[PDB]
RNA sequence: CCCCGAAAGCUAUUUAGGUAGCGCCUCGGACGAAUACCAUAGGGGGUAGAGCACUGUUUCGGCACCGAUGCAAACUCCGAAUACCUAUGAGUACUAUCCGGGAGACAGACUGCGGGUGCUAACGUCCGUAGUCAAGAGGAAAACAAUCCAGACCGCCAGCUAAGGCCCCAAAAUCAUAGUUAAGUGGGAAACGAUGUGGGAAGGCAUAGACAGCUAUAGUCGAGUCGGCCUGCGCGGAAGAUGUAACGGG
């Protein structure tokens, strides 16, 4: 009789909006388990580190800053 | 019989030997080599067995480099039972061979000792080999 | 002076994986050669003469002419690659000298 | 401006998207020949069945 | 005789030969040298 | 029912002598299968039996290439167990040489009724000599 | 008689050969380009490969460190092709979507590719993905659901082709031009063994005379000879039970 057999349910995680398309306030971008992505400008930050529109635009993607962080942003 | 002194994993995938040896396939350590030609497993008997060989028909003269490690587990089933219920247990350890993969090299021989040797050797091996020399590049 | 290699240019539709596997299949070599103040030039050699050549052990440390038509090179041999467990030669790269 | 393609082989176990070129480019049947405008969105088409077309250029 | 897949050359008087499709090896001073493919 | 049928009562059978001397078997037992079938008539019939007479001379002449003079076995069973009986054709030929040409052409005729009756037009002797001088064969060079 | 035409999946179940919701089929209504294929443009990745910068593991030196050298599903300094999401656009196509009436189905199979398990066993077992069968006839495979070619509305004693073939059974070349094989190899198999034969790139010795034989290095004679590397096709290794029986036959 083997000792493994269990595993957890899936979470269904990534990213939900890619970069170029138009979004609405409120929209969730990104579900990501930690800060794989930062919040830029017009982008909130969850309880859970998920990241939502707070603007309507376009989501635009980018590398930027002295530690070289992903952040994703809305512009208007 | 070499094999690992700890690993981090008991049981692994059996995964699959493909492509060439592009590490591994030059004479770095000796002045001639032995070299595999055709892709297969070497176990760690089969190691020593070649070692053991080569180090008789030289006498110990010189400085044999052995380039092969077995650190791959391969698993067997206790037979007579069914299939299903788990992994089998380890039973061996192996070391995967690509064409090109370099296994012995000798220091300090002259070539023709050198050739007998690994002539010698070769009988005990499950590929086919070739025997190469250090070049300037 | 002493080591002279016969080429022949290897242009644009003669460089690539498919073209270069036809190219040895022909018993050729692909060869690039670089070095300060001009841009590479891509040629073929021969695999006898690059086989004979490289036998010898006083190839390595030598200006040898590559020669293709009436242009010639002055170069010395830089890198090799070998067919892992043929041996054979398979490109070559001179540095300008 | 206008290339005649002819279709040369079935296309019953082609793959969706290769059938999908075939009707987007108006081919009905082995021998069938049509013919259409010369321009990158229908080369692409033809391209990606070459296999199994040929083009009168 | 000996029968073997593998024959090959013992002394300096071993010879290898070919009768009828058959590798053999005959020795001029030791009879019990003799061989033959199979 | 415009392609017409040949009709057995309209069939001429004409008889034709051959020399077997140095040819190879099997090409000229295709030839052989060929005229006997009637092949060669543009009132070629399926059904109908349309061929010729052949009557073969010098049988024990006919050859073979390679090494099949001694290697080539003809194998017959009597249905008693371990009734196999195995010969070559280099005793066969010097034994019974007509056997050999009656399996080579019954091998390459349908295996039938029409078939029986097309082998029974081929005559095979070992002489050079054939008692069918009544029905003046003549020399047909295949 | 005519038209369309599945599924053998997911989730739950004293449930597992039952059933229910969803997925897939059909019919009616509404609504038309909102849909798809392809091109161009924008986007995230951590797989194949590779690497040793972390975590482990490995060999040889020098003094845990330094220099060389390997490995990894649960390692990553890196990192594709494809696939996926969005916008714009040509051409082609009865596409997409919404609201209702009726279902069936929830035992799958083989093959190719990526894998787990198994012995890199099984016409084995479990997933992903595509094709076929299932529910599909015809032709080629000797016969042979699942392979190759190809999708049968009906009739014709008309023609062109696909896969595959053209000496006879049996339709079509005893066709043409160059080679190779002698094993009936073709028409079953390995490590390994051998002066079998064809081709190729080098090397050694030699008509101030080479190799073999032969007489006591010299000498008779009178040209090639020797030993390896790469490669095409062959040879041995090769023993079973009803009867040739491992080209379908000749
Ligand atoms: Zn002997």
């Amino acid at each position: 009789s083997t000792k493994n057999g269990r595993d957890s349910n899936p979470k269904m995680l990534g990213v939900k909006v890619y970069g170029g398309q138009t979004v609405t306030a409120g929209n969730i971008i990104v579900r990501q388990r930690g800060t794989e992505f930062h919040a830029g400008a017009n982008v909130g930050m969850g309880r859970d580190h998920t990241l939502f529109a707070t603007a309507d635009g376009v989501v635009k993607f980018e590398v930027k800053g002295q530690f070289g962080r992903r952040y994703v942003k809305v512009e208007t | 019989m070499l094999q690992p002194k700890r690993t981090k994993f008991r049981k692994v995938h059996k995964g699959r030997n493909t492509g060439l040896a592009h590490r591994g396939s030059t004479v770095s350590f000796g002045s001639i080599a032995i070299k595999a030609t055709e892709r297969g497993r070497m176990t760690a008997r089969q190691i020593e067995a070649a070692r053991r060989t080569i180090s008789r028909r030289i006498k110990r003269g010189g400085k044999i480099f052995i380039r092969v490690f077995p650190d791959k587990p391969i698993t067997e089933k206790p037979l007579e039972v069914r299939m299903g219920n788990g992994k089998g247990n380890v039973e061996y350890w192996v070391c995967e061979i690509k064409p090109g993969k370099i296994l012995y090299e000798i220091e300090g021989v002259n070539e023709d000792l050198a050739r007998e040797a690994f002539a010698l050797a070769a009988a005990k091996l499950p590929f086919k080999t070739t025997i190469v020399t250090r070049t300037v590049m | 002076a002493n080591f002279v290699l016969n080429a022949q240019a290897r242009a644009e539709d003669k460089q690539g994986k498919g073209a270069s596997r036809r190219l040895r299949r022909e018993s050729l070599v692909p060869a690039i050669i670089y070095g300060g103040n001009a841009e590479p030039v891509a040629v073929t050699l021969e695999l006898r003469e690059l086989v004979k050549a490289l036998e010898s052990n006083v190839f390595f440390e030598e200006v040898v002419e590559i020669k293709v038509g009436d242009k010639v090179e002055n170069v010395k041999i830089q890198a090799l690659q070998r067919h892992p467990a043929k041996n054979t030669p398979m490109h070559a790269d001179f540095k300008r000298a | 401006k206008t290339i005649k393609v002819t279709q040369t082989k079935s296309s019953s176990h082609r793959l969706k998207n290769h059938k999908l070129c075939l009707q987007g480019l108006g081919l009905r049947r082995i021998g069938h020949t049509v013919e259409v405008q010369d321009t990158p969105s229908n080369r692409g088409m033809i391209n990606k069945v070459y296999y199994m077309v040929s083009v009168e250029e | 005789m000996k029968v073997q897949a593998s024959v090959k050359k013992i002394c300096g008087s071993c010879k290898v030969i070919r009768r009828n499709g058959v590798i053999r090896v005959i020795c001029s001073a030791e009879p019990r040298h003799k061989q033959r493919q199979g | 029912m415009k392609t017409l049928s040949a009709k057995p009562a309209e069939v001429q059978h004409d008889w034709f002598v051959v020399d077997a001397t140095g040819k190879t078997l099997g090409r000229l037992a295709t030839e052989i299968a060929r005229r006997l079938r009637g092949k060669h008539k543009t009132s070629y019939t399926p059904h109908v039996d349309t061929g010729d007479y052949i009557i073969v001379i010098n049988a024990e002449q006919v050859q073979v290439t390679g090494n099949k003079a001694l290697d080539k076995k003809y194998y017959r069973h009597t249905e008693f167990p371990g009734g196999l009986k195995e010969t070559n054709f280099e005793k066969l030929v010097a034994h019974k040489p007509e056997e050999i040409f009656e399996r080579a052409v019954k091998g390459m005729l349908p295996k039938g009724p029409l078939g029986y009756a097309m082998i029974k037009k081929m005559k095979v002797y070992a002489g050079s000599e054939h008692p069918h001088a009544a029905q003046q064969p003549q020399v047909l060079d295949i």
